[PDB]
């Protein structure tokens, strides 16, 4: 919604297009609304400025036809034998409807579009892919009930998610690299639930809605960057990358509170096997995340100079420093909090 | 079986549908030339169902105006393609 | 003024566009003229359709001279 | 019975269709499965409109591509398969000789055709597509009709806004 | 039928896409089963639905009557293949046109 | 009985392919005269007796003359782009109404539709097949005449549609039974008219054969077996084009004779036509279909939406 | 239907027989490099056929794409008359035909509907 | 679908006379002959509406060829020569049997029956009206309402909500 | 248009007073087909299991 009223169109249809996904009593009304929702994020996502730019659009739309396409397939033939949108006992004809949705999400076994993609996108290109289109994809899965296919993807995401993470530079592909491994736990998070899930994916959104504006508030795309980086105050700076560690999910800060209410379930559920692979999983993701950090936490750096000044928009930083705030001081709002209970 | 005697034959159309869509060819247009070859075939099952249906088949149009528009938009990202890189060949395009 | 420039440049859809107009309106006229008619309550029927004497429907049927 | 050799035809022009490399030979094959596809959609319903209006839409979309192609595409190469024209040859003949000495009482397909139905079937003496197509304009499925007006006319705005016309033409430089 | 967890106002959009309620064999068949969805809920439904959801898939699947037809057909053939039947007598004799 | 009822069906499609095909000859005849008398010329006036055999005594030097292989060009697709070029022009005569049955042809209207559009892939593969830039060049000139009048073509089909109920022919001849529908659709006539040109790609709008600017457009290429068919093929055209019409706007009376005195009429003013106007320009067409001609069509579905809907309150 | 199938390869056929004749029928020489050569106004050719050939009315030709899809949802209009309810029927056509007509003369006045310049 | 314990009538109840008379001949005398028999065809139509049943319709469906049967005796016994020129003529008229034609022949038939059997010609638009008659079958189909007394229940609007014990009884109490 | 719907209801006219006599001729023949396909059922399969 940056340049022209068009893009200000392409951003409702989205929502209308989500909105028809997961309000949909049938398999091929929920078809139709992820074409409506496809051809609302290319031209948001298409710009001719970078080559980049359109290698992107072009590996979106051949994956989300595929998929699309694949998932009308199984549908048709889910309905062909059963004659109901629902099916009384999962097999094979559902699995391959779950094979389509990852596909559509990037989950582990079929995420490689997924970040090979983020080289060309802008950074609020990425968070409208990283969480909106995220939602009518998992929000369809909640209906399958296959448990070993769900499960493969999972301990696949959280593994492929940071060991990948860690070889990267570009906070764009880093970032998709990190967002896998949060999907890994919504999906374990929907096979026990979905409130849970639509409590940890709104705290997903809220976390990333914020390291996203603080690279996209500053126009950063490289780790050396963040060195480079020139902030009036060390403190303040200090401060703004303290959001990571919620992102990392620590106790301390707001970011742990949705980790934390996935294991009080997930426990409860007597998935303890999977929380093992899991959290352990999540120090990868964890660590490459201080290597960010490594920026901010020394505070005093050799640092080019020849800038003096933060040239920085207010209303965006407005939003995002009030973001921010409750990203550290958030966890003793849970009082308040009644979605849990 | 019923579904091997009637379901069969569109079912193993559509797989060669989609390994045409994924093997090597050098442009760009052999993704768009097999992507509505598969929709064809979508249609010819979907078509299956529907009739099941006594009256339902006026769904048909309702898919075939999402066939054109992914291959309309298809095609403009084809064109949009061809006027930052000059060219469509798969191997022209950053391997990432 | 803008009757003219049109007028000179595209007379077509301003002649196409006045008889479009006319649609609306007399589409507005017959819509409004068929509920003034109750024309639902059709006096030929398509089908071999039998009602009983009982019925509601047995009451409201058309009642015509031709 | 034709039915059969309809599914023989459909089987063997997927086959060569799998190797074709040159887009023209891609859309020559298309073409050819697009008229059969068509034809056999209408066996199996009470009327023959929803081919018409496939054939129709899908050679809006043929055009198209050629002039593409042409301007993409344009020097390219065939080249005749002798492993092909055996393949498909050999195994049509073998799948046309089993249409004949098929208990095609068993191979037709179940769906009603128009003659298929009862004769005490009031509803199917009306026009030949009243009904099928009815609802289609009627409350509350209309709306879906509506919904499309605009996913198509948003449509129409996303090719403006994607190609970006003012800024040349197109050639493969 | 899939219920979806929104139910915003744009389900009343989509909700009456595919169906059976109009002129269909099957009419009376589903609107029983599915009601008793409504009334048991979905997932208990599946349990308590046991005679409502074969006879409707019964009446528009139809594999279990087609699934009898070959069954007929190819016992009919087995016969004459092993020589228990003759070319002459092979089929019964047809129904009449003006009939079904 | 039954057995019988399919025989005359291959008859009567034997018979209507050969009396086409013999008045698409006669017809090329009858443009030269009356193209030669517009022209203050004589026309063919020697040949045989008064110039009658003319059109036969042609059909036999384009079939005594050497086919032509081109050096460049996809043999196999050159060679085969007249038979369906021919095909198409024969076939689409199967859905022309005849009161004595010969297809039933519900959802004739669309048959229509479809096979006219078939017609451009026969100009289209034979262009590029030829591979001479001319021929090209042809070809994709005969394209774009199709992206202009495809979609117009089937909006003015719909008008006349709603007056009749159906998309069977045979019921233009009921409803044009006190009257012609050409008072009714007076614009739409002279409209459909300037469409059936670009149908059959004849002056004003010839741009497939663009004679004088390709040199023969993507006919350059072709010598006697397919030019021959080829031209044939595109003369077919007009006469059916001709009679559609004559059962849209001009009383549908297939079975009394002035139907065809109607029918030659039609094809002069084709004729007549080509003699009167300068060829339009490439673009102008185009522009055209789409700035003027579609939003045309789509004024009037309007009108008789309104005018439909307000004769059924009546009726 | 299979009525016509039959006739259509008939006429196929027929229409095939005549080149077969035609082929045979015409007179036989031998072929030269030069008669085979492509016709180019009897100049030698610079450029092959199968260059490139640069397009400008590429954004109607997709557009072309889309209006016909339209055509499949009028085309029903007629055949539903008789049987649907007036008021859905009599708005929802309205409310089709206005969209089209808004979004040509919205590309018209935009522009697009003119030619790469 | 059909096995032994449904009960179908024996053939021999099932035979009986039937017409036999091809369909120009039978669009000849339909509008004088649907005016006679309008109490058995709507008899008849009724119920199969109603009851979808053919064998509980095989009483009625008797009368209704018993009719048609009777009818054409009459016209047998009198009009042979004109019903024949009639329906030869909207035979051999028109390949659709079109009543618009033959006018001509028609009218004479219509006053061979008029004045052998003072019958009427109904009006075109006769026989395409709603036809509300008296079920002498008198059992008009019933009316009921499924029960699911093991319904899933929920909280009623009328239950009282005190406040929680202990509150959200969370971990330390938030 | 009022001459053609004059025509045509009277041709659907035709069918209504037609239409219930078929309907009689179908249903009793219709029922006897039954008995011989339920008879022809018993004699292909004597001995399935
Ligand atoms: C100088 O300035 C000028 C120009 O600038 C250069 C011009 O371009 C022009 C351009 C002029 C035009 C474009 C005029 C229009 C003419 C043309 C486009 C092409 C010229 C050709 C014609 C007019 C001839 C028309 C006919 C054809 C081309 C052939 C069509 C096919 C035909 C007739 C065959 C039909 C098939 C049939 C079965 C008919 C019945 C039987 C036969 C034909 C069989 C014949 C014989 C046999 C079988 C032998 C049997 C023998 C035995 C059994 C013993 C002018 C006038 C000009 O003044
Ligand atoms: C020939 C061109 C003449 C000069 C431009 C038109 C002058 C007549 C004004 C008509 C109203 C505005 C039409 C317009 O410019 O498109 C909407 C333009 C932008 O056009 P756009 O190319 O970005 O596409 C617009 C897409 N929708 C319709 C979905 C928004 O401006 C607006 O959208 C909002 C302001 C409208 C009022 C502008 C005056
Ligand atoms: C993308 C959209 C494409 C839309 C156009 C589809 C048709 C274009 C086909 C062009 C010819 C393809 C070809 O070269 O194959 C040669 C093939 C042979 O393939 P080949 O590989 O042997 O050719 C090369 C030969 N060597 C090896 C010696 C170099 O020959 C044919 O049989 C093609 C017959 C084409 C017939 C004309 C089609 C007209 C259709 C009209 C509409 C339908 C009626
Ligand atoms: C060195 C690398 C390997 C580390 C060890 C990996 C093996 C971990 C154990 C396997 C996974 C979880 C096993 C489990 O489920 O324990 C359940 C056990 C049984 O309790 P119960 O709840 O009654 O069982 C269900 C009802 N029958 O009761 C319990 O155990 C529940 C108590 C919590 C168990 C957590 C076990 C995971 C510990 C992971 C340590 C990771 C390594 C840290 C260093
Ligand atoms: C004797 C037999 C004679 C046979 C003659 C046959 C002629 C066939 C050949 C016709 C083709 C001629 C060339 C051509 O195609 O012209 C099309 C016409 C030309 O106009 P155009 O080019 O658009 O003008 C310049 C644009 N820059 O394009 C047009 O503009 C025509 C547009 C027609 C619009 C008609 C609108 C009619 C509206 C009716 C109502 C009008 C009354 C007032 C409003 C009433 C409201 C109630
Ligand atoms: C069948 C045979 C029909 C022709 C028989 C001709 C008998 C008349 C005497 C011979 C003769 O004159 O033949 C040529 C004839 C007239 O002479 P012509 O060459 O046209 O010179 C100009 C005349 N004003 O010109 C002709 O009419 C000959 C036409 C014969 C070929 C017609 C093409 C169809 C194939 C027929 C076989
Ligand atoms: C080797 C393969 C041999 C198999 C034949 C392949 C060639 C196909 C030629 C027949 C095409 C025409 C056709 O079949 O139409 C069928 C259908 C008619 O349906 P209907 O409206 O009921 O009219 C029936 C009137 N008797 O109407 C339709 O389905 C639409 C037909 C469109 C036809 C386009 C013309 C194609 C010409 C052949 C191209 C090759
Ligand atoms: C009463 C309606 C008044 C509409 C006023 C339109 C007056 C002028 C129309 C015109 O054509 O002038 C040129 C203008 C420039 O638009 P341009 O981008 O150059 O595209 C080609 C236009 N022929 O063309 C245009 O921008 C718009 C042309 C189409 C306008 C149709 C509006 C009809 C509304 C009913």
């Amino acid at each position: 919604m940056f340049n022209n009223s068009s893009k200000i169109l392409f951003i409702t249809i989205m929502i209308i297009g989500t909105l028809i996904t997961v309000t949909s009593n049938s398999w091929l009304g929920a078809w139709m609304g992820l074409e409506i929702n496809l051809l609302s994020f290319i031209p948001l996502l298409s710009d001719n400025n970078n080559l980049m730019s359109t290698e992107a659009s072009l590996k979106y739309f051949l994956t989300q036809v595929l998929a699309s396409t694949v998932l009308l397939f199984s549908s048709i033939l889910l309905m062909l034998k059963n004659n109901m949108n629902n099916e009384i006992n999962e097999s094979f004809t559902s699995m391959i409807i779950m094979s389509a949705l990852l596909l559509k999400s990037g989950a582990a076994p079929f995420h490689f579009w997924f970040p090979n993609m983020m080289e060309g996108l802008t950074w609020m290109n990425a968070l409208m892919l990283m969480t909106w289109q995220k939602i009518a994809p998992l929000m369809l899965i909640s209906y399958l009930n296959i448990k070993y296919l769900l499960l493969i993807s999972v301990i696949l995401s959280v593994i492929i998610g940071a060991i990948g993470g860690l070889n990267q530079t570009s906070l764009r592909k880093l970032m998709a690299f990190s967002s896998i491994n949060h999907l890994g736990w919504m999906l374990s998070s929907l096979m026990i639930s979905e409130s849970i899930w639509l409590i940890y994916f709104f705290f997903y959104s809220f976390l990333s809605f914020v390291l996203t504006f603080m690279f996209n508030i500053f126009k950063l795309f490289h780790l050396n960057q963040l060195f480079s980086w020139f902030v009036n105050s060390k403190i303040l700076k200090f401060t703004l990358f303290m959001n990571f560690l919620s992102l990392g999910g620590l106790p301390p800060f707001l970011g742990f509170l949705p980790k934390w209410l996935v294991i009080q379930q997930l426990t409860l559920c007597n998935q303890y096997f999977m929380l093992t692979l899991m959290m352990m999983s999540t120090l990868i993701t964890l660590f490459f995340y201080l290597r960010i950090c490594y920026s901010a936490f020394m505070m005093n750096y050799f640092e080019n100079n020849w800038i003096m000044k933060m040239n920085m928009n207010s209303i965006n930083y407005n939003m995002y420093m009030i973001m921010t705030f409750f990203s550290i001081f958030g966890l003793f709002l849970i009082s308040l909090f009644y979605f849990m209970f | 079986m019923i579904m091997i005697l009637y379901w069969s034959l569109p079912m193993i159309l559509f797989i060669l549908g989609l390994f045409c869509f994924v093997s090597n060819r050098k442009h760009l247009l052999s993704m768009l030339l097999s992507l509505e070859f598969i929709v064809l075939m979508l249609f010819f099952m979907l078509f299956i169902y529907l009739n099941m249906l006594n009256y339902e088949s006026y769904f048909s149009m309702m898919f075939l105006t999402f066939s054109v528009c992914e291959g309309a938009l298809g095609l403009s990202i084809l064109v949009s393609m061809i006027r930052t890189h000059g060219n469509d060949y798969f191997q022209s395009f950053s391997i990432m | 003024s803008l009757l003219k420039r049109a007028w000179n440049e595209i007379p077509d859809i301003v002649g196409g566009s006045a008889l479009a107009l006319a649609g609306i309106v007399m589409a507005t006229i017959g819509v409004a003229n068929y509920y003034a008619k109750d024309g639902d309550n059709r006096r030929y029927k398509l089908g071999y359709v039998v009602y009983r004497h009982d019925d509601p429907r047995a009451l409201k049927v058309r009642n015509d001279e031709d | 019975m034709i039915q059969l050799m309809l599914y023989s035809l459909i089987i063997t022009t997927s086959i060569i269709f799998l190797n074709m490399i040159h887009p023209l030979a891609l859309g020559l094959t298309l073409l050819i499965q697009t008229i059969f596809v068509c034809l056999l959609t209408g066996l199996m319903t009470k009327s023959f409109w929803y081919s018409y209006i496939l054939f129709l839409i899908f050679l809006g979309g043929m055009l198209v591509l050629f002039i593409y192609v042409t301007s993409l595409a344009s020097n390219e190469m065939f080249n005749l398969s002798m492993k092909l024209t055996l393949f498909s040859s050999l195994i049509l003949i073998f799948m046309l000789i089993l249409s004949f000495i098929m208990d095609k009482t068993s191979s037709s397909l179940f769906l009603m055709n128009n003659d298929m139905q009862s004769i005490i079937n009031m509803n199917s003496y009306f026009m030949e597509n009243s009904l099928s197509l009815n609802k289609l304009y009627n409350f509350p499925t209309n709306f879906i009709t509506i919904l499309l007006m605009n996913y198509l006319l948003i449509t129409l705005i996303v090719i403006v806004k994607i190609t970006k016309l003012f800024k040349g033409p197109i050639r493969m430089m | 039928s899939l219920t979806p967890f929104l139910r915003l106002p744009l389900t009343d959009l989509t909700g009456c896409l595919i169906n059976h309620q109009t002129y269909d064999k099957c009419g009376k068949f589903e609107m029983k089963m599915m009601e008793c969805f409504e009334a048991y809920g979905l997932e208990r439904g599946k349990r308590e639905c046991a005679d409502l959801i074969s006879d409707f898939q019964e009446c528009v699947g139809m594999q279990k009557q087609l699934m009898r037809f070959h069954a007929m057909r190819n016992e009919r053939y087995k016969q004459w293949l092993k020589g228990e039947r003759k070319g002459q007598e092979f089929f019964a004799d047809p129904p009449r046109v003006d009939a079904y | 009985m039954f057995y019988m009822e399919f025989i005359l069906s291959l008859i009567g499609s034997l018979l209507l392919i050969i009396c086409v095909l013999v008045s698409v000859a006669f017809l090329t005849l009858l443009e030269r005269k009356v193209l030669g008398y517009i022209q203050i010329r004589k026309g063919p006036n020697k040949v045989g007796l008064m110039g009658i055999p003319q059109p036969f005594c042609d059909a036999i030097k384009l079939f005594t003359k050497e086919q032509t292989y081109p050096l460049l060009s996809n043999y196999l697709s050159y060679y085969i782009s007249p038979i369906f070029s021919l095909f198409l022009s024969l076939f689409v005569w199967m859905c022309m109404p005849f009161f004595v049955k010969l297809y039933s042809f519900n959802l004739g209207g669309l048959f229509f539709l479809c096979c006219t559009s078939l017609g451009v892939y026969t100009v289209m593969v034979a262009g590029w097949s030829s591979n001479s830039n001319y021929a090209l060049l042809g070809g994709l000139r005969a394209v774009a005449q199709t992206i202009s009048y495809e979609v117009s073509l089937a909006l003015i089909l719909l008008s006349f549609i709603f007056l009749i109920g159906s998309y069977n022919m045979i019921y233009f001849f009921f409803y044009q039974v006190y009257m012609w529908f050409l008072i009714i659709l007076f614009p739409m006539a002279l409209v459909w008219v300037s469409i059936s040109l670009a149908e059959t790609n004849r002056t004003p709008f010839d741009f497939a054969e663009g004679e004088s600017e390709l040199v023969s457009g993507f006919n350059v290429e072709y010598s006697s077996g397919g030019f021959a068919l080829i031209f044939m093929a595109e003369y077919a055209s007009i006469l059916f084009m001709s009679m559609l019409f004559c059962v849209i706007f001009l009383g549908c009376d297939v079975f009394n004779l002035l139907f065809y005195m109607k029918l030659t009429f039609i094809s002069f003013v084709f004729i007549w036509v080509r003699g009167t106007l300068p060829r339009f320009r490439y673009d102008k067409l185009m522009y055209l279909a789409w700035k003027c001609f579609l939003s045309f069509s789509l004024n009037y579905l309007l009108f008789f939406i309104g005018f439909k809907i307000l004769l059924f309150s009546l009726l | 239907m299979f009525s016509i199938i039959f006739i259509a390869l008939l006429i196929l056929l027929i229409t095939t027989i005549v080149m077969f004749l035609a082929s045979i029928l015409s007179k036989k020489a031998l072929i030269d490099r030069e008669k085979s050569s492509p016709f180019e106004c009897g100049f030698d050719p610079k450029s092959s056929s199968r260059l490139p050939f640069s397009l400008r009315f590429f954004l109607i030709t997709i557009i072309f794409l889309i209006f016909d899809v339209e055509i499949a949802l009028i085309l029903p209009m007629i055949i539903i008359m008789k049987y649907s309810n007036i008021m859905i029927w009599t708005i929802t056509s309205i409310i089709f035909i206005l969209i089209l007509l808004i979004g040509l003369y919205h590309e018209w006045n935009q522009g697009m509907l003119n030619w790469s310049n | 679908v059909i096995t032994n314990n449904t009960t179908l009538p024996e053939e021999s109840e099932l035979n009986v006379q039937e017409l036999n008379l091809s369909s120009a001949a039978l669009r000849a005398g339909a509008f004088h002959l649907g005016k006679q028999c309008e109490q058995a065809n709507n008899e008849f139509m009724l119920c199969r509406q109603e009851l979808d049943d053919p064998r509980a319709c095989l009483a009625e469906g008797k009368a209704v060829t018993s009719c048609a049967l009777d009818f054409f005796r009459k016209v047998k016994k009198t009009c042979h020569e004109e019903f024949t020129q009639y329906a030869t003529c909207l035979d051999k008229s028109s390949g659709t049997m079109a009543f618009s034609h033959c006018r001509k022949t028609q009218g004479v038939f219509d006053k061979c029956i008029k004045d052998n059997f003072d019958w009427d010609r109904p009006s075109y638009g006769y026989f395409s009206r709603a036809k509300v008659i008296q079920s002498a079958r008198e059992a008009p189909k019933k009316e009921e309402k499924v029960s699911y007394p093991d319904a899933t229940p929920g909280l009623p609007e009328d239950y009282p909500k005190p406040p929680a014990k202990y509150g959200s009884r969370f971990h330390w109490l938030e | 248009a009022k001459k053609v719907k004059r025509d045509e209801i009277e041709m659907r006219s035709a069918q209504n007073v037609i239409f219930p006599i078929l309907v009689a001729e179908r249903d009793r023949e219709f029922l006897r087909q039954l008995r011989r396909n339920r008879d022809e059922e018993a004699e292909l399969m004597k001995n399935v299991p």
